[PDB]
């Protein structure tokens, strides 16, 4: 199972963030990295160069995101991991209770915004 | 450009609808009636019970009467959805531990009787976990005919740790029918059973501590709640309100030697290697109609906390729409941009 964004996932060390929008995985504009809409759900892939690459997948759930968004973020996380031959470690991140590892990806720290993209439901 | 149909077939009810809806638009009883001397399905079969022999094609979550199951599926497509099955992808669900031969029979019927163009078979408990926004956890799915505990890690069920309990909602309805004899009620006929099922859903609840609830309920009449029967007569139910679902925890009430749902969940977690148990204990997700009793989360939390190592963090999750969480998970999955790559096409199937 592929997808244009799967084809881009985990190719180089770095940080990739997608937002669930209407049952699809849409890149977040890099200027917005670290800011998260409370109305939305997101998938985050951190790739680290060891010789090989190490992968951590986090799915972040805003307190007001809709069920289609959190459900899709979970499913897309599984599918990305499968595309990465199962080698990613998956992490569920809830707004305001995120792991220190996840917070550590953002030099400015994690911040939240009101609003979000419309539910697919 | 085509929308998938989502069909979740249960022992008691079928849930059906279209991908992208937040709830099934069709829910009807999983019953097929044929003349006592060609077949009717669902609500219409019950309105004609006097003329028909009624059968349940799904037993404890497993399809076991294939001829009648085909009638259920025909009714789903033609009478409920009014959809041409040969023109839509279909997502169908199956029970945990469903034998591969049964899945193969389900697939043959879809591709060769209904000519579906593409289909995907999903495990019910996995869909429910996804509908809760999780990839790891243990699902307790209790329906009308079967209860399962299903540990799931990073998206996939762990088959060696799944438990099946044949105790579920229909046993509870029957137990309520039995204990109401203490009060002089003689509910026994199929139609009376559907009334008692409604009494159970409306009035029952799970006690936080059963022995203490028996004691407090005996001290006054506050326990008693009324219910209006179809004939207009009123029935009063007392401690039966919590004694009935107590059988989920104490199956001996039903004459079954089985372990209760708390013990079963614990045993299912213990089958998983120690390094993943914390994530299971912290993500116990309830699913299915028989998990809808008021009080269930608090009671399970106490009981599993008692059984589990005291270093664990027990969290029981009770999603409000969990009666339909399987179907909802299927609706989300079949809506994703990637679903097209997950299904099997009729051409692929027909060429082997
Ligand atoms: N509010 C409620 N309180 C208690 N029980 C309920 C409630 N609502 C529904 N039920 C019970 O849930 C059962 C149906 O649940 P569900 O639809 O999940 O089962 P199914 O999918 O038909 O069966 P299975 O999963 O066992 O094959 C019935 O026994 C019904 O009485
Ligand atoms: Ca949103
Ligand atoms: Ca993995
Ligand atoms: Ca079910
Ligand atoms: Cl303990």
């Amino acid at each position: 199972v592929e997808h244009p964004e799967f084809l881009k996932a985990g190719k180089e060390p770095g940080l990739q963030i997608w937002r669930v929008e209407k049952f699809d995985l849409v890149p977040v504009p890099p200027n917005l990295y670290g800011d998260f809409f409370t109305g939305d759900a997101y998938v985050i892939l951190k790739t680290v160069q060891l010789g090989n690459l190490q992968y951590d997948l986090h799915y972040w759930l805003g307190n007001e995101c809709s069920q289609d968004e959190s459900g899709a973020a979970a499913i897309f996380t599984v599918q990305l991991d499968d595309y990465l031959n199962g080698r990613a470690v998956q992490h569920r991140e809830v707004q305001g209770f995120e792991s220190s590892t996840f917070s550590g990806y953002f030099k400015s720290g994690l911040k939240y915004k009101k609003g979000g993209v419309a539910s697919g439901f | 450009d085509v929308q998938a149909l989502v069909v979740d077939n249960g022992s008691g009810n079928v849930k059906a609808g279209v991908a992208g809806d937040d709830a099934p638009r069709s829910v009807f009883p999983s019953i097929v009636g044929r003349p006592k001397n060609d077949a009717y399905v669902g609500d219409e079969a019950q309105t004609k019970r006097g003329i028909l022999t009624l059968k349940y094609p799904i037993e404890h979550g497993i399809v076991t009467n294939w001829d009648d199951m085909e009638k259920i599926w025909h009714h789903t497509f033609y009478n409920e959805l009014r959809a041409a099955p040969e023109e839509h992808p279909v997502l169908l669900t199956e029970a945990p531990l469903n034998p591969k031969g049964n899945r193969e029979r389900m697939t043959q019927i879809m591709f060769e009787s209904f000519n579906v163009p593409a289909m995907y078979v999903a495990i019910q408990a996995v869909l429910s976990l996804y509908s809760s926004g999780r990839t790891t956890g243990i699902v307790l799915d209790s329906g009308d005919g079967v209860s399962h505990t299903v540990p799931i890690y990073e998206g996939y069920a762990l088959p060696h740790a799944i438990m099946r309990l044949d105790l579920a909602g229909r046993d509870l309805t029957e137990y309520l029918m039995k204990i109401l004899h203490e009060r002089g009620y003689g509910f026994s006929t199929s139609a009376e059973k559907e009334i008692v099922r409604d009494i159970k859903e409306k009035l029952c609840y799970i006690a936080l501590n059963f022995d203490e609830e028996m004691k407090t309920s005996e001290q006054s009449s506050d326990i008693e709640k009324s219910y209006e029967l179809p004939d207009g007569n009123i029935i009063t139910v007392g401690n039966e309100r919590f004694r009935c679902p107590e059988a989920l925890f104490q199956p001996s009430f039903l004459g079954k030697e089985a372990a209760g749902i708390h013990t079963t969940t614990f045993n299912s977690i213990k089958k998983c290697d120690v390094d993943i148990r914390k994530d299971l204990y912290g993500n116990i997700v309830l699913s299915g109609g028989t998990t809808m009793y008021e009080g269930i989360g608090e009671r399970l939390t106490r009981d599993i906390t008692t059984l589990a190592p005291s270093t664990m963090k027990i969290k029981v999750v009770a999603p409000p729409e969990r009666k339909y969480s399987v179907w909802i998970g299927g609706s989300i999955l079949s809506s994703l941009s990637t679903f097209q790559q997950m299904w099997i096409t009729k051409e692929e199937y027909d060429e082997s």
